[PDB]
Formats: C-alpha cells, structure tokens, sequence
C-alpha cells in the first residue's frame, strides 16, 4: 500500500483548513467568503464536483448561498434534483444555526453513505440503498422526506417498506441520531432479549434461527422486519411474522412456537 | 517473464523499455506490446447475417462467454445482439461494459443494453466526428424529450467541467412508468492523434467517475465506449484497475492486466502507443505520492 503524503492530501488539508479556520474563529456563514464556501460545499456538505463548480464560479459569498431562492440554487448550482435541493436548504439552514469544534468538523459520520452502507441495510431495506444514495439521502434529511418523495425519486412504493422507513426513523428519533449510541446499545443487546427496539434486521434473523426455526430466518431478507418495527408498531403481531417467514400454515407447531415467543419477546423487550 | 513491477522499480522499469540492448532492431516496449498478441471465446451471435450491420468493424466483435445479451424482443432475430462485452473491475465483478460508439442503428439497442444491465454511468471517450469521420453517433437528445423504443430520455442537465462534460439524462420505461437517472461523462481532452501528452487529466476523470459511482451507490456497469471499444476503452479500464491496484498493493503489471482484459474482450489496448501511455499515466499517478517521486 502506498504510504506518504501526496497532492491530493495537500489539497484537501488546505481545503478543510478553510473551513475549520472559519468555524473554530465563530465567523457566522453569512460572512463566509467564496473558497470557504466552496470547501464547505465539497467536504461538509458533500456535493458532487459539478455543483461544486458551479458554486465556484456563480456563487462568491455565504451571504449570497444562504439567501438563494429555489429557482435560483437549480439555476446557479446546476441543482435539477429535488432531493439534492433539500439537502443543500437543510445544511445551510444547520450551518446557519451553529455560527450563531462541538459542531463535528468530522462530517459524515451519518452523511448518505451511513444511510445507504448502514442504516438502510439495517433494517431490512438494502434493495433502496441504490435510490437513497442516488438522492443524496443524510440522517438529517430522513425525517424531512415527504410522501411524494418516498413514494417517486426513492421507489418507496410498498406500503408495508414504507412504514418500516417509519419506524426506523422513530428510532433514531428516540436515541437523538447518535450514532455511537445505537451502536452500543445493538451491541449490548446481541445475546438477550433486552432493547429490542435497536434490533437490526439481522439480529432479529438471529433471534429466529435461536427459536429453531432457522431455516425461514433468511425470508426476512429484504423483508423491512427490524426490532424498532417489532418494538413500536402494535399492529405487528406473531401472523405477520409468520407471514413474512413462509412458515407454511401446515407447520402447526412452528406456527404456535413463534407465538409463544414472539410474546416473550414483545413482553421482555419492549413497552408494548 | 516477470511484468509485475513494485512501485518503487516503476521508474527504473521503464526507462529499461524505451531502451534497446543486446542486439535486437526494436525497443522493449515494442517486445512487451507484441507478446500480448500469442495470448479466447466464440464470435457467434456477432457474425449472424441478422446482425452485421450492427458492428462499427467486421473484426472487432464480443466474445460469446462475455457478450451483454439483450432480452430477445418477439419474432425479431438478432433482437438480442449488441457489440458489448462485460469487463470485471478491480473490486467487483462485471464493473464495466466496454462497447463500440452506437450507430445510428444500434441507438435504441444501447439504451435497452443500459437499462437490462442497470448501467447508470456511461463513459464516452471520442468526439462525435474526429479526422473527418464519426466515431459515435450521436444518441443522446440536445434539448427535449425523446423517444427511443420503449424508453423515453429527458435531458436532465449538462455540466462543462474543464477535461469533460457531464450529461444528466432521466430515462423512463413507457411500458411501466419506471425511471432512472444516467449520466454521461464525456472526455474531451484526448487527441485525434496519438495519446494525451500527460496523463494528469485523462487520471483525474477516471477518479471522478468512479468517485460518481460510489458516491450515488450505483452497482450496475460502468458502459465505456469509444470507436470500436477495444482502444481508448481499454486504456481507460486498464489505467482505472492498475491505479487502484497500485495504490492498495504497491505493485504494477499491465501486461497482465491487459492480458485479462483481452481473455474478456478481444484487442483492448490497441495500439504500442496507447500501451506505452498507460505505463506513462501510471507513473505519474505514482508521482503524486511523496515517497515515490
């Protein structure tokens, strides 16, 4: 493996230079000059190279950024999505608000890929990493995401995935997005019936296949089924899992096992 | 004979192949480049009498082992066929399809080649028309909507950046509604003759496309297309394996590399001067590390 410093990290340590100098000097955004902003947008943000031009050569100020329209981000950045729109208001707007460090200079620890490598995969819903990544999809645009985007850009169609996004989303709500938390507390959770609401999508396999029933656990691959669904939809209940698991209504035995467990599991993991 | 060359001998290795030695007419490079060609599929589907319009060159077809098979279309022989091959990346399986620049002809057949294979980054390595010829036909729409079969292509965007362009299309299926995003990253620093004198631009636009690729989380192929899709196609699937694999590994072997892609594709890296180039480009990647300058 290549070892050593290089051009390309002499570029980008200058880079977050700029943008670590402003923040640390408590300069409010408004009074961010031109390459600073643009180094905000590259490495904060984390704007493609195309809108990072863009803004490079139409857009001089913080100032300027902050008080741009709708109509005039698509036509001075070269914004078409609506999505990428979103997460440009949005940072602006969070950017804006802790101006006026503590602040993460470490950005990205829940940017798109944490949703799309991560979070996404945890709950049972890898088949839309594709379209959230697409999108630009951060954690603090999860919450922001209206029906008409879940249902058109991001593919969000099945009614039954979208009230899994629902409930994952709920969790990260409750645990304050922080990430090193739900972390933990998945990890503290691996080997009892304890916190089932930051179960992934795996550990709830896991929980399955610990029943004896292991041979329908990989059903629940891109099922959407994870423990804050289990945890905080009270219509869920032990048919719909078995549902979601093909055990075949023939497999009586198998069928009333998961019963009795799942109301062990609802009993000793949960408020429900 | 041993090619793989360690970073650090990169230099030396090949200062030793524009030289010539111990009584032979021609240079090293020239030796290495021409021992490639000893070095296999079938031409099947590529040589149907259906078919042969669909070719920019008689001589260079897909192999049958790795051809991009389009889903055959009713009472339509041939409706399957497309000059593209599958090419494995560094990292993943199937990471590119190297293709000849769409005809006229083959214009509907490349976009449904993208959309069966989920290709949303496509790669163009030519002008329209370079030395008084097309080399691509151009299948893409300028300023509205068109239709292309079963697809519908909006221009999205279009965005000049200093060695390319980028164009946003969205893509709809006419018969489900379904859409997709492609964009196109057009080079448009690569001489009409020879190579690029240096390597620079040519290596920042290979990271800027796979830098798209893993941002977007996009899986599918990357389609690359130049002429035919041996020449320039491979140079750049060459140069954007060799890179990443020197970076994590230290090491460089393009005549291996350039080997496999011809057991994928026939005649990637067509000429001594495109070979030569990537062991130039190579070097000066290298060159932007300190401890190797």
């Amino acid at each position: 493996k290549l070892t050593g410093p290089g051009d390309k990290d002499r570029r980008n340590k200058r880079k977050h230079e700029l943008l670590e100098e402003a923040c640390r000097q408590g300069l409010p955004f408004a009074a961010w000059d031109g390459p600073t902003v643009v180094s905000w947008l590259e490495l904060w943000v984390g704007m493609p190279a195309w809108y990072v031009a863009a803004c490079r050569a139409n857009v001089k100020s913080g100032a300027i950024m902050a008080n741009l329209s709708d109509t005039e981000i698509q036509r001075e950045i070269g914004i078409s999505n609506p999505l990428h729109r979103l997460k440009l208001r949005l940072a602006i707007q969070e950017m804006v608000s802790l101006t006026s460090w503590e602040q993460i200079l470490a950005y990205g620890d829940m940017n798109h890929e944490w949703v799309g490598n991560d979070w996404l995969p945890s709950l049972g819903l890898p088949q839309y990493r594709s379209y959230f990544m697409e999108s630009l999809v951060d954690a603090r645009m999860l919450d922001h995401l209206n029906k008409k985007e879940l249902r058109g850009q991001l593919k969000m169609v099945d009614s039954f995935h979208r009230v899994s996004l629902h409930y994952g989303i709920m969790c990260l709500k409750r645990l304050n997005y922080d990430r090193k938390d739900l972390e933990r507390r998945r990890e503290e959770s691996q080997t009892q019936i304890r916190d089932v609401m930051v179960w992934s999508n795996e550990r709830v396999m896991g929980w399955v296949s610990g029943l004896g029933l292991k041979e329908f656990a990989t059903n629940l691959t891109e099922s959407g089924v994870h423990g804050a669904l289990l945890a905080l939809d009270e219509t869920f209940d032990y048919s719909d899992l078995a549902l979601l698991l093909q055990i075949p209504t023939q497999n009586a035995q198998a069928r009333q096992l998961l019963e009795k467990e799942f109301s062990n599991l609802i009993s000793l993991g949960t408020d429900r | 004979m041993n090619t793989e060359v360690p970073a650090r001998n990169l230099y030396a290795y090949i200062q030793k192949l524009t030289q010539i030695e111990t009584g032979e007419n021609v240079t090293g490079m020239e030796l290495e480049f021409k021992r490639l060609a000893s070095s296999t599929s079938r031409f099947i589907s590529a040589n149907l009498p259906c078919n042969k319009f669909k070719n920019r060159l008689v001589n260079i077809m897909p192999y049958e082992s790795t051809r991009v098979c389009l889903q055959p279309i009713r009472g339509v022989e041939g409706s399957d066929y497309i000059n593209a091959s599958f090419l494995d990346g560094y990292r993943q399986q199937k990471a590119y399809i190297a293709t000849q620049g769409p005809l006229a002809e083959t214009t509907e057949d490349f976009w449904r080649m993208l959309w069966e294979h989920n290709s949303t980054i496509v790669v163009m390595l030519t002008k329209l028309r370079e030395m008084g010829r097309e080399k691509c036909h151009q299948y893409w729409p300028a300023e509205r909507s068109a239709r292309y079969q079963y697809f519908v292509v909006d221009p999205m965007a279009e965005y000049n950046m200093p060695q390319y362009i980028l164009r946003e299309f969205k893509v709809t299926d006419a018969r489900d509604g379904q859409s997709r995003t492609v964009r196109q990253f057009q080079f448009t620093d690569w001489p009409e003759q020879g190579v690029p004198k240096s390597g620079e631009g040519f290596i920042d636009f290979i990271g800027q496309v796979h830098k798209t690729k893993e941002q977007f989380g996009q899986d599918g192929p990357i389609s690359v297309h130049c002429s035919a899709g041996v020449g320039r196609t491979g140079v750049f699937i060459t140069l954007s394996i060799v890179l990443e694999r020197m970076r994590y590994e230290g090491v460089v072997d393009i005549f291996q590399t350039v080997k496999m892609l011809r057991t994928q594709r026939p005649a990637m890296v067509q000429t001594e001067d495109q070979y030569q180039f990537c062991y130039r480009a190579a070097l000066e990647y290298l060159g932007s590390f300190d401890h190797y300058a």
